[PDB]
């Protein structure tokens, strides 16, 4: 008995992180990955600093001393083989503690910044050591682009699974078709906390709006009329952090929210704030509203609140998925 | 099902031969559409006859492009030799037609060996065909071939067991595809 | 079997240039089989178009690789059959667009239409395959191999016929065709 699972969703929604979690839970190369973690660290710092002068209004440094470090960073930005001298980590760490640089980080939804930013910048001292050994949470946070189709095999209770990872960016979608045939189920991953951001491909179309469109385009596809989709509302942690902060309002992007109220059948996690519950469920209903409109009886949709970089959550959620595949004899 | 049933199957270890006429577009400009077809019928009839003898399965005719394969549908270890022997008979047949007719018919022959997918596509008007990079290459061997000579790749030579004497084809310098893909060509004597 | 000559047949070579690029051979797509599955879909939707009553006179001759070849006038003031061949081209594009919306692609069609006298029948000895021969077919193909994406390239004589029927054309200029030489071509306006 083998299950062919396919992972879909827009770019940077956390698909590759899910497959990684399968490796950790159900299935050496670390030294090869260190080079990648360092790139993310560099990429993150040079992006924040470069956007400070291009915002409206522009953000000003809290220390004129730092202007010199800023110049350094920009000077070594587009360098091919960067050897990462010990000065680089010092300069990086200094800027990261500057208020001007930090306030610019607050308004990061206005430009393009990787998700593992704050995580890597908070542990520069740890990464600078030449005897650095990447933890498992480090390997999960590390961001790298996917170009092509990758097959991952594994077993759970003597049961076989074949996971397929694909690139979510527009140009990498033309390859998806090569998996549509003979697929047990689809896993549509969405970035729940990306309601205030725009896609990299054009710097205009709303991230979540792109997620909704792509999902509707997948749900009503001509070659997937009998293929059930397991919906992963990923990035729940960042969503809460945003909702509670109160700076970026949801009803300022999606006006329909002002009319939405929490359902009676809602299951809030213990201690969870009403506001968080209401937001996380609002996004769920937006995706269900689309799936509910058609395909009656043929195939089904199963929502899930997810946080990919959380092995604990993933272990639980994938166990709920193994159930769906068996109950419905997929 | 959401995908139309596909009528295709894979086959490893097979040989593909291509044959095309020189200046065919130019030739069709001189003689009548009626006469031209006769010279083509005279030529392709003999071709089809020799194919059955040499255990080669004819695929289809794309105007002046004739192509057949050996090793289908039933496997055979004699496959490479069959296609070589095929061209041997073809090249000779072309001479006869050119002699008994007067028309200037000359053809290039191309051969390569490997795996291919075969079957039919669509709903209306089925016609057995083949597809694969190995087929694309065989087609390019014909383009980079030489008039009245058999052009073959290194992969085909390995299935010949050293029976026919060959020589450097320099196919790399005649066709960009052969060069860009690092191919070693050879010619028959 | 038996062959036959004609006077006014309209040949068309509709190609999909970008497919060769899209075709790959890997361990995931099953040695390029998955790609060939999509092509199968495309040819299918093009084939079922022949059932539409407006295309009663269209005769699919075959498919070369990923190039769809068909003709009109084989069932025969009277030039409308040429215009119909154009109408069939617009239809194929409507069908290829639908495939794009569902496969997440951007495939575009290149057409080449010409008309004139041809020969029709079977040849060889193996199979009973109907096909057509003549200079008209040779030139039609060139009108496609030297064409532009999203355009319908037609020869001069065809251009006049299409204009009498109510169509509009645009000179592409003089291009040296292989074996033919300097031919003046045109593009159809939509
Ligand atoms: N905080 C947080 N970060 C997450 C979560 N899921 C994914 N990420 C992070 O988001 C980033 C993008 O994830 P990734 O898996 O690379 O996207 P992707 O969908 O595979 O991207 P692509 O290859 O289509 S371009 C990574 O840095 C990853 O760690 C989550 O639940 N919480
Ligand atoms: N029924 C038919 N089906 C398909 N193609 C046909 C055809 N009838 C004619 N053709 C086309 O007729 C043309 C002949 O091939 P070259 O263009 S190879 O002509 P060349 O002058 O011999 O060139 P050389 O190979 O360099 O010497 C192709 O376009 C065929 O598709
Ligand atoms: C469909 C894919 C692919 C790659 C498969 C293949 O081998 C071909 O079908 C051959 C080589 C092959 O089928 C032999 C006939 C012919 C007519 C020579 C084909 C075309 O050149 C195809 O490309 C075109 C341009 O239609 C090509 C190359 O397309
Ligand atoms: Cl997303
Ligand atoms: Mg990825
Ligand atoms: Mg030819
Ligand atoms: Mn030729």
């Amino acid at each position: 008995a083998t299950h062919r699972l396919l992972l879909l969703g827009a770019g940077e929604s956390g698909k590759s992180t899910i497959v990684k979690q399968m490796r950790i839970l159900h299935v050496g190369e670390k030294a090869t990955k260190v080079q990648d973690i360092k790139n993310n660290l560099k990429e993150a710092i040079e992006t924040i600093v470069a956007a400070m002068s291009n915002l409206v209004p522009p953000v000003e440094l809290a220390n004129p001393e730092n202007q010199f470090r800023v110049d350094y960073i920009l000077s070594v930005m587009n360098v091919p083989d960067f050897d990462f001298p010990p000065e680089f980590y010092e300069h990086a760490k200094a800027l990261w503690e500057d208020e001007g640089v930090r306030a610019c980080y607050e308004r990061s939804n206005e430009y393009q910044l990787i998700d593992c930013a704050q995580y890597f910048l908070d542990k520069i001292d740890v990464i600078k050591q030449d005897d650095y050994v990447p933890s498992d949470q480090d390997l999960l946070r590390c961001r790298v682009l996917t170009s092509g189709i990758f097959e991952t095999k594994f077993q759970v209770d003597k049961v076989n699974f074949h996971m397929f990872d694909v690139g979510g960016q527009r140009d990498e979608r033309r390859k998806w078709i090569q998996c549509f045939n003979d697929v047990t189920a689809i896993i549509f991953v969405v970035a729940s906390s990306s309601y205030n951001m725009v896609i990299r491909e054009d710097n205009q179309t709303n991230r979540l709006q792109e997620a909704l469109n792509l999902f509707k385009s997948i749900w009503n596809n001509r070659w997937l009329r009998t293929i059930s989709v397991i919906l992963f509302l990923n990035k729940q942690d960042l969503l809460a952090e945003k909702v509670l902060a109160g700076k970026s309002k949801i009803e300022d992007y999606f006006p329909e929210f002002a009319r939405y109220t929490t359902p009676e059948d809602a299951t809030p996690e213990p201690g969870e704030d009403p506001r968080v519950t209401r937001a996380k469920y609002f996004i769920r209903d937006e995706f269900l509203r689309i799936s509910t409109a058609s395909g009656d009886g043929r195939h089904y949709c199963y929502p899930h609140f997810t946080c990919a970089v959380d092995t604990e959550n993933i272990r639980r959620v994938f166990n709920d998925c193994r159930d769906i595949i068996q109950r419905m004899h997929l | 099902m959401m995908f139309h049933k596909i009528y295709i199957q894979k086959h490893d270890n097979v040989s593909i031969l291509f044959a095309d006429i020189e200046g065919f577009t130019s030739l069709a400009s001189q003689c009548t559409a009626q006469e031209l077809v006769m010279t083509l019928n005279e030529l392709f009839a003999r071709f089809d006859k020799l194919a059955a003898e040499n255990h080669c399965l004819r695929i289809k005719i794309l105007g002046d492009c004739y192509y057949c394969v050996s090793g289908l549908p039933e496997a055979r270890a004699d496959h490479a030799h069959c296609c070589v022997e095929m061209g041997m008979d073809m090249i000779e047949a072309i001479s006869l037609v050119r002699e008994m007719t007067g028309v200037n018919v000359n053809m290039r022959v191309g051969i390569h060996s490997g795996r291919v997918h075969c079957g039919v596509l669509g709903l209306r008007k089925w016609q057995f065909d083949v597809w694969s990079n190995d087929v694309t290459l065989a087609n390019h061997m014909e383009a980079g071939g030489k008039a009245g000579r058999i052009h073959i790749t290194k992969a085909t030579l390995s299935y010949l067991n050293g029976d026919y004497e060959v020589e450097p084809g320099c196919g790399g310098e005649r066709n960009a595809y052969l060069k860009e893909h690092s191919i070693e060509t050879f010619l028959i004597l | 079997l038996y062959h036959q000559s004609y006077d006014c047949v309209c040949v068309m070579f509709a190609s999909i240039p970008d497919f060769k690029e899209f075709y790959t051979e890997s361990d995931v797509n099953k040695e390029g089989l998955e790609c060939l599955r999509l092509l199968n879909e495309i040819i299918a939707d093009f084939d079922d178009l022949l059932s539409k009553p407006k295309f009663s006179g269209v005769e699919k001759i075959k498919t070369i690789g990923s190039t769809y070849m068909a003709a009109t006038g084989l069932s025969a003031r009277q030039y409308m059959h040429i215009g119909t061949m154009v109408e069939f081209a617009y239809a194929l594009v409507g069908k290829l667009d639908a495939i794009n919306k569902h496969s997440f692609n951007d495939f575009k069609l290149r057409v080449g239409i010409n008309h004139g006298p041809v020969i029709a029948g079977v040849i060889g000895a193996q199979k009973p395959q109907y096909d057509i021969w003549g200079n008209t077919v040779n030139v039609a193909s060139r009108m496609d191999s030297t064409g532009v994406l999203d355009k319908i390239q037609v020869t001069e004589e065809t251009s006049l016929i299409l204009q009498t029927l109510g169509y509009t054309c645009t000179c592409r200029g003089i291009i040296n065709v292989k074996g033919k030489g300097d031919l003046k071509t045109y593009f159809v306006n939509t």
